[PDB]
């Protein structure tokens, strides 16, 4: 839907672009973002470098330091629960919950799938 | 002959709250049939209270908790001053029909 209207991919403008390329539905809006969902779970953000440090979402601050700003509020180090928490806008007439912990794992890499492949040598 | 047969249920505290400003307690029907918690697909009344204060009830507490007979319980921190909740729980009527 773009501006309250469907419309047929692909949909180009001055600046935006949409299209049904590959595999995905991409959102590529020049100087500001490119945007790729698979359309069932896959969402990929790129984001121009100069809103370094003006962002904030689930995405983070994109101020280059991982591990130190993104989970202190208010000096408060908080948990991933926490943070996609805080991160949350309900609708107009919407009071959706929030999930609860899930409890300990499991299974874990028997057969080293995982391991054989990630660490095999396609990458 | 079949006569409707209903009875409450015992209390439900399925979580603790958390403090912060995300935190705070959130007892759903959905969460209540993932952990295992037994939940009736329909039902009368439900009642909800504070754990540890058995109590005053809810309006006398004065936070803005929202409990429903479709949905449950959830206390959200940051709606409140001091931006914390208290530890909830609540309990549900169940009816069914037994032959006469
Ligand atoms: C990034 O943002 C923090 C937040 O206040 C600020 O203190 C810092 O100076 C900023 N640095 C850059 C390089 O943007
Ligand atoms: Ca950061
Ligand atoms: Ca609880």
């Amino acid at each position: 839907l773009i501006n309250g209207q469907r419309e047929e991919l692909p949909y180009s403008r001055t600046g935006l672009l949409v299209e049904q390329s590959g595999d995905y539905i991409k959102v590529s809006i020049r100087l500001v973002l490119t945007f790729l969902w698979n359309g069932e779970d896959s969402a990929l953000l790129e984001l121009d470098p100069k809103y370094a440090n003006q962002t904030c979402g689930l995405c983070g601050d994109f101020n280059g330091l991982p591990a130190f700003n993104e989970f202190y509020a208010h000096n408060a180090r908080l948990t991933p629960l926490q943070f996609g928490n805080l991160q949350k806008l309900d609708g107009p007439t919407e009071q959706c919950p929030d999930p609860l912990p899930l409890p300990a794992g499991n299974c874990t890499d028997e057969e080293g799938i995982c391991h054989r492949t990630l660490l095999g040598p396609a990458f | 002959c079949v006569r409707e047969v209903c009875r409450w249920s015992s209390w439900y505290n399925g979580h603790r709250p958390e403090p912060g400003l995300g935190g705070g307690d959130f007892e759903t029907f959905e969460n209540l049939r993932q952990r295992g918690y037994q939940v009736c697909p329909v039902l009368a009344d439900i009642e909800c209270r504070a754990a540890q204060l058995p109590d005053m009830p809810l309006e006398e507490l004065g936070q803005q908790v929202d409990c429903d007979r479709m949905r449950g319980l959830m206390c959200a921190n940051s709606q409140q001053s001091p931006p914390l909740c208290h530890d909830y729980e609540l309990r549900v009527l169940c009816c069914e029909y037994v032959p006469c």
